[PDB]
């Protein structure tokens, strides 16, 4: 199937409290292989999964060198656009960045991103064809020109397309343990009377990878999508997810309700009925 | 892993 | 400035079963900004040996954090989530219902 590799990156300033808190994470689809933290004793790129632990010194010294230039960047970013919206120099902010390629199934590159946000807020984007750039506000026209000037989108293209779909494969093959693994779903229901003429039926979707899901559902075949209590799918802690979804049934009416479960790792999706 | 160059906005 | 109160799902990482090993999680997700405070709670006490995943974030910026601890459930045991955040005014609790 298709798969992803990501790069996320959060600056927090700490007015008065120091220098800015830093932190970088690197996911494979859903996994999480990297981190660093600003704060930790280390202060070195270190391994969230085992298949990555293999990479040797060399591996870790130029990712560490390199996460700790990223570090800088948004120490000088947090500056910069506190001047770009004249904001006092007291307060908190905030500045995020994502960037990172898909691939097909065939493993060839899908599409390429590079987002930034500041307190939350779209700030700038680099569009789908890596040539050209998405500016939020006038601020944000500013680091737009800048970034033209300097060709960064032709130096991101050539990242998102070559180096970044490099070593995703390279990922997927020495994982391939995890990484290309797809638990299909354990799945099951539950019944619990909330008065002797209501009852909850929940379905419930357990230790699958990857995340992706989709679990609804139905009364007489016809979706019950706004009577339908779905979570937001979560980790299991292993590696796994899991979600559930209920609906709150009239007593004597539960056979006309059906559960709908479909994974990658299901031939053919599931349905469910409590009988 | 990480790209190379990280240009300030 | 953007703020974005979190969602909270407390539940254990595999089925419950009186007298079994297993992990407690409080996932947190949704939230803004990111700082956050997070307390796993045993019939009302401050479980002290928690830790949580690394800072990470959605496509609509909004960050999410698992923060677990290993436990044994039994029958009479009580766990829940306590969260505070600048978008609550009262720290929120959810309790574990292992139906969940």
């Amino acid at each position: 199937g298709s798969h992803s590799m990501r790069y996320f990156f959060t600056s927090v300033s700490r007015p008065g409290r120091g220098e800015p808190r830093f932190i970088a994470v690197g996911y494979v689809d859903d996994t999480q292989f990297v981190r660093f933290d600003s704060d930790a004793a280390s202060q070195r790129m270190e391994p969230r999964a085992p298949w990555i632990e293999q990479e040797g010194p060399e591996y870790w010294d130029g990712e560490t060198r390199k996460v700790k230039a990223h570090s800088q960047t948004h120490r000088v970013d947090l500056g910069t656009l506190r001047g770009y919206y004249n904001q006092s120099e007291a307060g908190s902010h905030t500045v995020q960045r994502m960037y990172g390629c898909d691939v097909g199934s065939d493993w060839r590159f899908l599409r390429g991103y590079h987002q930034y946000a500041y307190d939350g807020k779209d700030y700038i984007a680099l569009k789908e064809d890596l040539r050209s750039w998405t500016a939020a506000d006038m601020a944000a026209q500013t680091t737009k020109h800048k970034w033209e000037a300097a060709h960064v989108a032709e130096q991101l293209r050539a990242y998102l397309e070559g180096t970044c779909v490099e070593w995703l494969r390279r990922y997927l093959e020495n994982g391939k343990e995890t990484l290309q693994r797809t638990d299909a779903p354990k799945t099951h229901m539950t019944h619990h009377a909330v008065s002797d003429h209501e009852a909850t039926l929940r379905c419930w979707a357990l230790s699958f990878y990857p995340a992706e899901i989709t679990l609804t559902w139905q009364r007489d075949g016809e979706d019950q999508t706004q009577d339908t209590e779905l979570v937001e799918t979560r980790p299991a802690g292993d590696g796994t997810f899991q979600k559930w979804a209920a609906v709150v049934v009239p007593s004597g009416q539960e056979q006309r309700y059906t559960c709908h479960v479909q994974h990658e790792g299901l031939p053919k999706p599931l349905t469910l009925r409590w009988e | 892993i990480l790209s190379a160059l990280v240009g300030i906005v | 400035m953007i703020q974005r109160t979190p969602k909270i799902q407390v539940y254990s990482r595999h089925p419950a079963e009186n007298g079994k090993s297993n992990f407690l999680n409080c996932y947190v997700s949704g939230f803004h900004p990111s700082d956050i405070e997070v307390d796993l709670l045993k019939n009302g006490e401050r479980i002290e040996k928690v830790e949580h995943s690394d800072l990470s974030f959605s496509k609509d910026w909004s960050f999410y954090l698992l923060y677990y601890t290993e436990f044994t459930p039994t029958e009479k045991d009580e766990y829940a989530c306590r969260v505070n955040h600048v978008t609550l005014s009262q720290p929120k609790i959810v309790k574990w219902d292992r139906d969940m």
